[PDB]
């Protein structure tokens, strides 16, 4: 489906905060005893509305709430950390969870270079 | 199913579960991101009177918490200390590992009393209370939060100052809630929905520098004389 | 292995309860503040012993206990929610965790339509 | 390895781990289900005397909890409040997020005392205590549970009334446990294994309507005169 | 990268302890009520420095600490149990997360027996 | 990214993330293992004076715990009971489900006082405190731990005696910490870094069998007269 922003307003600029898992630390700053406190682990960025991405995200998160709330109602886990990993597994099962019939629509295998190598032989 | 956002044809879209796009490449779990976006950004009124009307107490519904990895700098956040008239607390202590929202230009700290007819306080519109990378369905006591909603994404493969504004409240969470903005422990201003954060801080400074603070041991309360754009774009005083 | 029910009796009818994660709510019932309490989130169904499925399930759960208990003894997680996701990952590694040798027994790739497309050319 | 159930040739089977069936299709995690099945369904005696003999106290074994997604309506469930003779509790409070089993025709609420020689109470046959979508190796205090066992499955691709029956117990969890069924706080019936739930409720109503309740301040205890199919198929009274 | 042990010393022998999830119990020892206490669930083994494996492991764990600590700083999960499962998912996405171009370097498909079966026909 | 160990060409290596080796076979999650290795094995001094200098108190950093599946028998472990001079505890109680390290030849149980200028006690070199299959960034009170570090691996496809040594400490975690080894509740030995576990046990036995224990109600403290290989390879006494 396409994303139709139906909000009264849109802040088209997204001033965001997050963390970095990879961040190669300078010297000994990775040691918890020497490193930053909880308040100082964040990085910041600014993203504008190119391709209308920012206003779509505001509309996407709004439309996500119903399904998300129904998922939380039906789980007994107090804190849910597994949604994105379960989506990665589902991405693989959608493609590789059955026998892969080559040239079929539900199989992502390309026999292009293999079909040309056989023609050359 | 929970929707997942993806970029096709220079536009964000919801991925069709019943459709398989082999051209879509997911090469590592790092391409998947959960993001939190603030209700502010959609244009909701952020003043304390309007914001508290969106919350309510309910029993029989277990609280739920979901993780999110990146968030938005908020202009307005909220921090509640609400007791019943008998002094019992209305909101639960913050669970271990739940901290306040990390970027707030203004923290509206509200203290007061209300009936609190319910075990937990929920968002009446179904939104979340956003904390430090955790989103909750309920409000925790004395913990700073922004109102927001969560999205999930497939990325395509490749200073900070905060100011606390204190309010006293009576009849919290009812039809007739009264709010006072706090200058010091003995000087308050009758609160209106139209008062912005910037106006409250200039009202506080002008009161401090005009000597309009209480110089007795009793309460002084002022009422400002009566004399459409979002944030990104007794006695009287006339 | 086949499922041999070795219990003294079998209730062949399974009156069951569960939740639904997908359930498209009516209006505003998905909002936790307005929605059902903990006691009213369940759906019900009834399943009979066609193909002897119900009596097999009673026997399957009984035979699962030993392995399950030994798995719980060896984990330090207080509440385990990851068994089914780990089984999905193991399903994919059993098939796609090595190089897929086509026409081999441990590779689920079908070159049928690709072998006929080459014959036509 | 933990067995996984699957349907081949119109029969449920345990999937062979050492064997690979490419015809087996798993297209989403929604095809995987964890289910809980009640010991009732296998024909075990469900009366309070027989059921409590299957539980016991043990120290040095940490409790463990596993999730399950779907369960069976139970005819019999149990809810225990057991103290030692010195008033200290024998069972732990229910952890946060653990609620009682959701569908119980009869809840056998047992209150009493016992030696409780062990930190936690386990199932002697290795079964689980089934709660609201969580299965535990131990009994929690005052929390309704059904005895059951868990299965894991690959699905092939495509009112409610409850009644509480109260018992008093002495010497709980020993060779010589005594049980009394409770009519009111001053009238009890000496409990036998042969007494079904339906018989206890008719015994309670006939006592209430015959005036056989205690009309003093002391205890009245009755003993029923002595005068093979499962549920899906002092003074005397003669 | 290769593993360069840069520690002052190395105990080349690894006397280790662990648990076994599979362990087919003798009779009724799998029942928690009858089974071993927390102190008696462990198995032991001894591994020597063949292929220098033991001294490499001491050096590998040392070099893992920085990345691991930075990962723990950026998570809000109090106890992390999902690192190895996330690595298994990442192993599959690295291979099967896109269209598999046969004979290409980023596709682990072997058309050897299929190319010879076509030549025979 | 977190490194992953793998065996190529008869040598352990770190797997190149940016490189894809189709010959590497991962057929089940059982091939993946997390292991914990003790700092002992790298040659660090294990005596109580040297070991405690590697730990320190810090506020503002939330504790973190990571799981590991297999560990190394330790020669030296540690168990701390540290209070401030006002009797308030310095270390937190062990969270539910965290038990002591399972294999320790010698447990150095240290009791005493210190300033404890920080909410939690961390490893100054970034190492972990290894418990029963859980690794923590902080020390828990009265819980036995080994110092260690964690590795992650792809495997290629295919009695026990413990002895407790008690110490008293003052000024714990400072430049000038004093340590006494405890013979009984009234007899101590001034502790040096050069004293090995085997030497402390022989010093204790010779004191017991020589009658050098305190036979009054007061403290007796001895000082041993002054008269380069790892473990796998007042009054005076002269
Ligand atoms: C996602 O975005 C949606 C659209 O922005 C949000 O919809 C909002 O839904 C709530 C209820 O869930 C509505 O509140 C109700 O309003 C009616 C009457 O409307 C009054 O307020 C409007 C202001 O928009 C005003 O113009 C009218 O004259 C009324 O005075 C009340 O009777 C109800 O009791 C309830 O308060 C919002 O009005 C509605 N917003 C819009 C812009 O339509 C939705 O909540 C978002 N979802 C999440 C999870 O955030
Ligand atoms: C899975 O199903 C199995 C079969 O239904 C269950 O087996 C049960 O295992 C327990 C012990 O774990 C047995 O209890 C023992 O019984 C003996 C003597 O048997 C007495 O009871 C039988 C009634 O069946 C009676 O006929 C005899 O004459 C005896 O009076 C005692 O000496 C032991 O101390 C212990 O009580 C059950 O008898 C046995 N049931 C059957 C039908 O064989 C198994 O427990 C199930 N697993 C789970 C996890 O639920
Ligand atoms: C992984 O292995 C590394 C190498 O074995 C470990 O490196 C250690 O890092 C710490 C700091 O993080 C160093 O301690 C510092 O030492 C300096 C001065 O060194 C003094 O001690 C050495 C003994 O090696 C002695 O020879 C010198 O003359 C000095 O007296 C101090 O100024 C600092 O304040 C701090 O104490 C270790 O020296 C260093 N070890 C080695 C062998 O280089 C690293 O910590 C390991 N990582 C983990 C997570 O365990
Ligand atoms: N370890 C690194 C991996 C990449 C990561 N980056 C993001 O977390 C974005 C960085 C910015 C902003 C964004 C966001 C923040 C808050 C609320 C909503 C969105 C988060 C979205 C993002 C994006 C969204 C949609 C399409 C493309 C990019 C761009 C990703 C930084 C750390
Ligand atoms: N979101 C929807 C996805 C499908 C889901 N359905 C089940 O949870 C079944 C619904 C019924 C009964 C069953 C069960 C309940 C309790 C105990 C044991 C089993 C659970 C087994 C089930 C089944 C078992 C074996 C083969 C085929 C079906 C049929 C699935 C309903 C919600
Ligand atoms: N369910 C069974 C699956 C296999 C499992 N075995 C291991 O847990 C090893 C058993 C030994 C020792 C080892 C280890 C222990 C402590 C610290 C570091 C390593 C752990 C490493 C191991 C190994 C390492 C590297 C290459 C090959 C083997 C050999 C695996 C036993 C239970
Ligand atoms: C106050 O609340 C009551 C009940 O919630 C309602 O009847 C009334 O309309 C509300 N408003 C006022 C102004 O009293
Ligand atoms: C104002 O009141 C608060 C709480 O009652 C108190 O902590 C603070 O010290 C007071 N400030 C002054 C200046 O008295
Ligand atoms: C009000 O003004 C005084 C004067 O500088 C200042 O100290 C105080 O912090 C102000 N209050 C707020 C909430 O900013
Ligand atoms: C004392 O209070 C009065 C009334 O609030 C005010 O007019 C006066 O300025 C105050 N005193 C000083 C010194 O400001
Ligand atoms: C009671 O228990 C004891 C010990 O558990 C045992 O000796 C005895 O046989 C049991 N039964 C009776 C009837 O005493
Ligand atoms: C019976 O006893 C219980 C607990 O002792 C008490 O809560 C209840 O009110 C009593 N009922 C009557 C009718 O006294
Ligand atoms: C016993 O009978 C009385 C009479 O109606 C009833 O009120 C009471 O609830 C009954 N007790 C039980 C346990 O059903
Ligand atoms: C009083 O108790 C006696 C004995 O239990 C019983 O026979 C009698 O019926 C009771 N009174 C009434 C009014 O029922
Ligand atoms: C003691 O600690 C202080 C401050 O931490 C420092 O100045 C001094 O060098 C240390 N050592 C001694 C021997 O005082
Ligand atoms: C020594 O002291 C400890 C703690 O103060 C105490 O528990 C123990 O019983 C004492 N031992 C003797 C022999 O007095
Ligand atoms: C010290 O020696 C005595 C004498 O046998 C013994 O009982 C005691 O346990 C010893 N202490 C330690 C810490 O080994
Ligand atoms: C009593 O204490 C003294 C001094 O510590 C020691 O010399 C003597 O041997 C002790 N008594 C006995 C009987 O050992």
């Amino acid at each position: 489906e396409a994303i139709v922003n139906a909000q009264p307003k849109c802040n088209p600029n997204l001033h965001y905060w997050t963390t970095q898992d990879e961040g190669a630390a300078i010297g000994l700053a990775w040691i918890p005893y020497f490193g930053p406190a909880a308040e100082g682990i964040y990085i910041e960025g600014l993203m504008h509305n190119q391709d209308g991405l920012i206003c779509g995200l505001r509309q996407l998160a709004n439309e996500t709430t119903q399904a998300l709330q129904l998922f939380l109602r039906a789980t007994t886990e107090l804190r849910t950390f597994s949604i994105l990993n379960r989506k990665a597994i589902d991405f693989l099962l959608q493609r590789w969870g059955g026998t892969c019939h080559i040239l079929g629509p539900d199989c992502c295998i390309e026999p292009a270079d293999w079909t040309k190598n056989i023609t050359d032989k | 199913s929970i929707p997942l956002g993806v970029i096709h044809n220079s536009a964000l879209q919801v991925s069709d579960v019943d459709k398989l796009v082999c051209r879509d490449k997911l090469s590592s779990t790092n391409q998947l991101r959960s993001v939190g976006l603030n209700l502010e950004g959609n244009g909701v009124a952020t003043d304390v009177p309007s914001a508290t009307k969106r919350w309510g107490f309910r029993s029989g519904v277990p609280p739920k918490v979901v993780n999110y990895e990146a968030g938005e700098w908020a202009e307005n956040c909220y921090n509640l200390e609400i007791k019943k008239p008998d002094g019992s607390e209305c909101l639960p202590a913050a669970p271990d590992g739940i901290r306040g929202f990390p970027r707030c230009r203004y923290v509206h700290k509200v203290s007061g009393t209300g009936p609190c007819a319910g075990d937990f306080a929920f968002h009446k519109e179904g939104a979340f209370f956003l904390y430090d990378r955790l989103a909750s369905t309920v409000i925790y006591r004395g913990t700073t939060f922004a109102e927001g909603v969560v999205a999930f994404l497939i990325l395509p493969q490749a200073g900070y100052y905060s100011t606390t504004i204190r309010y006293q409240a009576t009849g919290f969470g009812t039809n007739e809630t009264e709010y006072l903005f706090e200058v010091d422990n003995l000087t308050y201003v009758q609160l209106e929905s139209r008062f912005t954060p910037q106006f409250l801080l200039q009202l506080n400074e002008t009161i401090y520098t005009s000597g309009k603070r209480s110089n007795t041991t009793g309460k002084l309360i002022w009422k400002v004389n009566p004399e459409e754009w979002a944030f990104w774009e007794x006695x009287x005083x006339x």
